[PDB]
Parts: structure tokens; sequence; C-alpha cells
């Protein structure tokens, strides 16, 4: 994340931090994701597209640290990787990038709920706030694009909601926008979401609930002026996230 | 306790 503030885990309960073991003793961050039942954690495709394994990821949830740990982490096996089929990529956009991961502890069992560990609210059916709502979104992206590493404390900034009118304007994203994307950009482009950041939410209150309303998926640069930060619309899958999710 | 979602504790 550009600007924002360093936070802790207690802030952001349902964020998940996933990352990729290596065949050499090496663990690797890999990208953010959401709690959204006590088994299911949603993240972005492009995440997992290049190297779909799952047997070589490992979910970490209760986390304020990137390699340090946190007392009250729980760790957790993908059990289930679920990538969306019409997921694409253009120069700029990746369409349908939505993913599913099922997690199991190494007892059998899923997410228990802590001061740290909680899960989001879901949105109902196209039901999103309006543009100018300010959501904040988190993560252990870079701090800056020319960083090669990640920040070893988690970060959380606010960001609003632009319409899509402002968005798929020439001077911005044209129609690699489409309506199942969201935009979010900072009135002066000082704070914005980075590589790193990606599968992580964007939160905003509906209705009276903190709702997962975007997952970061993908941006020209960051902190661009006119170049916002795109988001998968969660409110348009539904349909699909119910397809896939069961019982507790 | 029990998960209530987007609830920070
Ligand atoms: N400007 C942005 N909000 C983003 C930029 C990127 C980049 I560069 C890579 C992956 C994800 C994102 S989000």
């Amino acid at each position: 994340i550009i600007g924002g503030e360093f936070t802790t885990i207690e802030n952001q309960p349902w964020f998940a931090a996933i990352y990729r073991r290596h065949r050499g003793g090496s663990v690797t961050y890999v990208c953010g994701g959401s709690l959204m039942s006590p088994c299911w954690v949603i993240s972005a495709t492009h995440c997992f597209i290049d190297y779909p394994k799952k047997e070589d990821y490992i979910v970490y949830l209760g986390r304020s640290r990137l390699n340090s740990n946190t007392q009250g982490e729980m760790k957790f096996e993908v059990e289930n990787l679920i990538l969306h089929k019409d997921y694409s990529a253009d120069t700029l956009a990746h369409h349908n990038d939505i993913a599913l991961l099922k997690i199991r502890s190494k007892e059998g069992r899923c997410a228990q709920p802590s001061r740290t560990i909680q899960t989001i609210c879901l949105p109902s059916m196209y039901n999103d706030p309006q543009f100018g709502t300010s959501c904040e979104i988190t993560g252990f992206g870079k701090e800056a694009s020319t960083d090669y590493l990640y920040p070893e404390q988690l970060k959380m900034t606010v960001v609003k909601l632009i319409s899509h009118r402002e968005c798929q304007q020439p001077h911005y994203y044209g129609s690699e926008v489409t309506t199942k994307m969201l935009c979010a950009a900072d009135p002066q482009w000082k704070t914005d979401s980075c590589q790193g950041d990606s599968g992580g939410p964007l939160v905003c209150s509906l209705q009276g609930r903190m709702t997962l309303t975007g997952i970061v998926s993908w941006g020209r640069g960051c902190a661009l002026k006119d170049k916002p930060g795109v988001y998968t619309r969660v409110s348009h899958f539904l349909p699909w996230i119910r397809s896939h999710t069961k019982e507790e | 306790l029990k998960f209530q979602c987007g609830q920070k504790t």
C-alpha cells in the first residue's frame, strides 16, 4: 500500500495471508485474501494462475507481520483451490479475477473465532455503496512501486469509490474497466493498493455492515494520477461464490 | 465466541 498507516490484524481480523513453499526451504508471500466463512477464503485468480498446485500454498489467519509470527495465528493448507473459469488477462486488466480457497488445519478444522480472526460480510446481489464512499484496503504489498521487498508490518489506507463513468474516461482506463469491476482512488492520488496487495479486500460499510465490496485486482503503476486501482466487483459474483461454498 | 461477520473487537 502506498501511504496508509501500519496496523495489526485486530483491525482487519478477516485478512488472510497466502504464501507458497519452495523445494529449497523458503516460503514467500503470494497474495492477500479474506475469510468469508470458517473454511473459505476468497482472493484473486491471477495470484494462482501461474502455479495452480494447491499443496504448495500455506494460508495464515491472525497475522500482523509477514515473516515473523503473531500470537494467535492459525496455519492452514488449501484443501480446495477454485479459480474462475473465464478468467482472462489483457494488456492491463484481469477479468473474473476471483478465487476461493477452502482451508484445512493439520488437525482437520477450519478457522476458529478470536480477537484476531473474524469473517467479513458479503454484499447482497449487485448491491454496492455509491461512488464517493470511503472504503479501506489492507495488505503487505509494496510501499513504493520501485521497491523489490514487502513491508514486515501490515498496512491499511482509505480510498474512495469512483463511478464507472470517471474510470472509463479515455485518460483513465477506457473500456478496459467493465461493469464487473470497481475503481477506487484517493482524490489527491496520494495512497493506493500496489503489487503484493492483490487478492486482498476493499471493505466498505453497506447497510450497516463492513462488507467486502472489492478484491484488489490491477492498476497501472501505484498511486498514479488518473490511474485508479481496479477491484473485482464482488456483488456481481455472488451466484458463482454460492455455487461453490457450503456448510460451516 | 462465534463469528459475527464484519466485527472488529
Ligand atoms: N494501482 C493499483 N491499485 C494497483 C497496482 C497493481 C499492480 I502494478 C500489480 C498488482 C496489483 C495492483 S493494484
